[PDB]
RNA sequence: UUAGCUAGUAGGUGGGGUAACGGCUCACCUAGGCGACGAUCCCUAGCUGGUCUGAGAGGAUGACCAGCCACACUGGAACU
RNA sequence: UACCCGCAGAAGAAGCACCGGCUAACUCCGUGCCAGCAGCCGCGGUAAUACGGAGGGUGCAAGCGUUAAUCGGAAUUACUGGGCGUAAAGCGCACGCAGGCGGUUUGUUAAGUCAGAUGUGAAAUCCCCGGGCUCAACCUGGGAACUGCAUCUGAUACUGG
């Protein structure tokens, strides 16, 4: 059964961008909206939208540069079978700092760069290259 | 594989067994020659190779190779043995140390002498 | 009882001594409660041949520690130099 | 402790001047320098990469006169010290008292300088020292002790060192038989003919 | 300009009605330093002919890699067939910590400081493939910024 | 201010005594999965007031029997 | 290729005992208590700071030095 | 005693293992699947760089080899960091208890998680910066570390209740 809708979102991104999809649609969720917001701020996607009242869909508009995927890779790290948390002094650097890690800190979902500046740890959701 | 399976049963580390069990992790052992005889090797070689059956002080009995040209060993002779198999003699897992206890060194050898137990030519 | 004494921590024919607080029943080099300083019999005249925390020594004496004869001599020496 | 065999055979095997003789005469008049030793030495080999690395390790040892155990200790310390392991290693090898004595010019050869040291003829910073591996340090004075200045050997050695290239990091006053570290040596000054990086490769395996 | 390396020579053979024909293959690499490299695999019935074919193949088939002042931009994982290669940038004076087949490629690329490890098959051909694949994937801050539209101050 | 544990009653059939299960989540030392671990305490239950499945707060005290070295501070929730 | 173990056994009340809390011990009462998060049984073994190896995570180990524990021909007991 | 001075005379002081490939170093003479060699591949049946000797090397050095034993290389028990169509590996199929896992929204808690503070983490050993032995090995001052444990006071995104 569906037990990790975040890995579902990330896989929809990966597959749609490998298929050169213009946009992808998935079931919406607060955490999905937060993660999409972080990705838009870091520029990995063009836009996102939420639509409908009883069963809200979330749409992401994918981004391509010189005919190729802007998202190089997108990888779930914390997962239901094995949760991963890091202290402030242990937050990972993805691609030596060219990529991002998304961290659910106590102050909310943010990049690892932001979390280091705030001095926080948190649950590490995914890596994005 | 699955982490829950590992938590239920950890990775069983293999154990590598010693090739020289009768040596009991000793570097050498003393023993008494109960029989001294010769055997053909296996293919492709041909020879008559010199071997002895030795009861060790710990009561193991082993077959041991007698290296170098000619030897003075006989039944009831007491010798020191070390590890190292001979290949082409299946089951000969040990070497007799030349120049120890009853085992003479090789008489006329002049090179690699310290492997075969023979002393410096003084002149 | 509690005592303040030297512990030999050096090399053959090259002595060096820590100044340590110990239960007198403990071995010379064994268990000790606190380390208080050091003394070197063969330090150069250019070199710090002795150091003590005289304040913590005074604290331990307030608690009833027994100072060793050589440690007492060293304390008199330091308070003569200082 | 020391290599005591035919010294110039070493230069033949390395195919180059190892400075093992004082230079009163060119070595090609004293040996067939271009040809490796022994009866088979005419057949020049195709060295493997391991052979090349080994041959450089050997060359550097065989110039400075250091056996493998001490040379590996130098390597481990140079690998602990900051900066380039190879530059550090060469700085250490150049800091030896016998080497400093040779560079200063009092010994006509490194082995002659090693005698002068070992026989308690050398003083450093005003003190007698007779340990060849003694590490000299900046601003140290080195001098001949006054009972030794009578030896002809040092005079002839000085009359040869005047022909060699002058070191930049040392200073010597030959007429007084004293000198000083003005600087430590640096990779700029030591001969580019030493492939320090092959030494690093060989011990870092 | 070009530096050249010979990585391997291998004697392969074809069986025929009369017996065996032996042929030589040579694997070589060339590069400008400065992050341009190519590899060439040649075949001939003679060793020097194989080497010359390899060099001629390696002068074309040549790629650019965005080196970071003589080290890598970031760690990279390359894979080809059975050969997996991990590479990581290193501080100055580290040198090339690599095996021979990778050391040749990284030397002719001019990557002075690297840590590298081969895993799985060490077969030189596929190792060279995997290393070139990894270096080809590596990307640099300026074009990452161009993709994401940020200024390079984002670094 | 008392250093205190909270757990659930898993047996009440003893006199003046209960068995309390303390349930803790702990990161597995090697594999990093968070595992539930249980520890059972024998606790002084004066008046025999607690019952099965109650959630109860307890504290360390002097030895009271061969097994008992813990005493009930209070019930915090009750079953059914 | 050890699944059931335990009857002072688990708890309670009241005497006794200890420097002291306690089945520590005794009379009576309740009938429990432990165990697949491995009880019971078998084999092996002093423990730790540390040591060796390793990029690290780990793996092996516990000679010298320091801390704790146990023992003193074998098996018991008490005295001061 | 350490240290120093004086005196005679090169005088009193170099071995061990390797040289077919891996792996630096090779040519004669014995001998003929014999005698022997070997860590793995493997050498010898009359032209042996592989056995034994000699002359040449090469490598270590008051040491050199050989045996035993641990970690590495071994990503070859794979947590970091592996596999299961044919190479070893999907139970013959299914149901299902304990166990692991859980769509979405609001409130609450603050167990997991995160932050701060305090105590503790014996000295030695291990790292860094400096002293002393004629250098070194040794000894030693100060620092860092002691990747942890525990108790308070905060945060509530996620997970659990
Ligand atoms: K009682
Ligand atoms: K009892
Ligand atoms: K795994
Ligand atoms: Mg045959
Ligand atoms: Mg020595
Ligand atoms: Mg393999
Ligand atoms: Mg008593
Ligand atoms: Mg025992
Ligand atoms: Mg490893
Ligand atoms: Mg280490
Ligand atoms: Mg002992
Ligand atoms: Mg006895
Ligand atoms: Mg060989
Ligand atoms: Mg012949
Ligand atoms: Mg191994
Ligand atoms: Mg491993
Ligand atoms: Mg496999
Ligand atoms: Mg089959
Ligand atoms: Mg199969
Ligand atoms: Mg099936
Ligand atoms: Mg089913
Ligand atoms: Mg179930
Ligand atoms: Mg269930
Ligand atoms: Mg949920
Ligand atoms: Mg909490």
């Amino acid at each position: 059964s569906m037990q990790d809708p975040i890995a579902d979102m990330l896989t929809r991104i990966r597959n749609g961008q490998a298929a050169n999809k213009a946009a992808v649609t998935m079931p919406s969720s607060k955490l999905k909206v937060a993660i999409a917001n972080v990705l838009k701020e870091e520029g990995f996607i063009e836009d996102f939208k939420v639509e409908g009242d009883t069963k809200p869909e979330l749409e992401l508009t994918l981004k391509y540069f010189q005919g190729k995927a802007v998202v190089e890779s997108i990888q779930r790290v914390s997962r239901p079978g094995l949760r991963i948390y890091k202290r402030k002094d242990e937050l990972p650097k993805v691609m030596a700092g060219l990529g991002i890690a998304v961290v659910s800190t106590s102050k909310g979902v943010m990049t690892d760069r932001a979390a280091r500046q705030a001095g926080l740890g948190g649950e590490i959701i995914c890596y994005v290259a | 594989a699955t982490v829950n399976q590992l938590v239920r049963k950890p990775r069983a580390r293999k154990v590598a067994k010693s090739n020289v069990p009768a040596l009991e992790a000793c570097p050498q052992k003393r023993g008494v020659c109960t029989r001294v005889y010769t055997t053909t090797p296996k293919k492709p070689n041909s020879a008559l190779r010199k071997v002895c059956r030795v009861r060790l002080t710990n009561g193991f009995e082993v077959t041991s190779y007698i290296g170098g040209e000619g030897h003075n060993l006989q039944e009831h002779s007491v010798i020191l043995i070390r590890g190292g198999r001979v290949k082409d003699l299946p089951g000969v897992r040990y070497h007799t140390v030349r120049g120890a206890l009853d085992c003479s060194g090789v008489k006329d050898r002049k090179q690699a002498r310290s492997k075969y137990g023979v002393k410096r030519p003084k002149a | 009882m509690v005592t303040i004494r030297l512990a030999r921590h050096g090399a053959k024919k090259r002595p060096f001594y820590q100044v340590v607080v110990a239960d007198s029943r403990n071995a010379r080099n064994g268990r000790f409660i606190e380390r208080v300083g050091f003394f070197n019999p063969i330090a150069s005249e250019k070199e710090e041949g002795t150091r003590l925390d005289l304040d913590r020594i005074a604290h331990w004496v307030g608690q009833g520690a027994t100072i060793s004869d050589r440690v007492a001599a060293l304390i008199k020496e330091v308070n003569k130099a200082a | 402790a020391r290599y005591l065999g035919p010294k110039l055979k070493l230069s033949r095997r390395e195919g180059t001047d190892l400075f093992l003789k004082s230079g009163v005469r060119a070595i090609d008049t004293k040996c067939k320098i271009e040809q490796a030793p022994g009866q088979h030495g005419a057949r020049k080999p195709r060295l493997s990469d391991y052979g090349v690395q080994l041959r450089e390790k050997q060359k550097v040892r065989r110039i400075y006169g250091v056996l493998e155990r001490q040379f590996r200790n130098y390597y481990k310390e140079a690998a602990r010290l900051k900066g380039n392991t190879g530059e550090n290693l060469l700085a250490l090898l150049e800091g030896r008292l016998d080497n400093v004595v040779y560079r200063m010019g009092f010994g006509a050869t490194r082995a002659e300088a090693r005698q002068l040291v070992s026989h308690k003829a050398i003083m450093v910073n005003g003190r007698v020292v007779n340990i060849a591996s003694y590490q000299v340090s900046p601003n140290d004075v080195v001098s001949i002790r006054e009972k030794a200045k009578k030896q002809s050997r040092v005079k002839a050695a000085l009359e040869l060192a005047e022909q060699r290239e002058k070191p930049t990091w040392l200073e010597v006053d030959a007429g007084k038989m004293e000198g000083t570290f003005k600087r430590k040596p640096e990779r700029s000054d030591l001969s580019a003919d030493i492939n320090e990086h092959l030494i690093v490769e060989l011990y870092s395996k | 300009e070009l530096q050249e390396k010979l990585i391997a020579v291998n004697r392969v053979s074809k069986t025929v009605k009369g017996g065996r024909i032996f042929s030589f293959t040579a694997l070589t690499v060339v590069g400008d330093g400065n992050g341009r490299v190519g590899f060439g695999y040649g075949k001939a019935r003679e060793v020097p002919a194989a080497i010359q074919k390899a060099m001629e193949k390696a002068r074309r088939n040549m790629i650019n890699v965005a080196l970071n002042n003589g080290t890598l931009q970031h760690p990279v994982k390359g894979v080809h067939t059975g050969s997996r290669v991990f590479m990581q940038p290193a501080s100055e004076g580290t040198g090339i910590i690599a095996g021979g087949a990778m050391r040749a490629v990284l030397e002719v690329a001019g990557v002075h400081n690297v840590l590298a490890k081969a895993y799985g098959s060490t077969n030189p051909i596929n190792v060279v493939r995997a290393t070139i694949d990894g270096l080809e994937n590596m990307n640099s801050p300026e074009m990452v910024a161009a993709k994401r539209g940020k200024s390079v101050e984002e670094i | 201010k008392i250093r205190t544990l909270q757990g659930r009653v898993v047996s009440d059939k003893m006199e003046k005594s209960i068995v309390v299960a303390i349930e803790r989540f702990v990161k597995h030392p090697i594999y990093g999965k968070f595992i539930k671990r249980t520890t059972k305490l024998h606790v002084h239950d004066e008046n025999n007031e607690c019952g099965i499945g109650d959630v109860v707060e307890i504290r360390e005290c002097r030895p009271l029997s061969k097994t008992k070295s813990w005493t009930l501070v209070r019930v915090v929730e009750k079953a059914v």
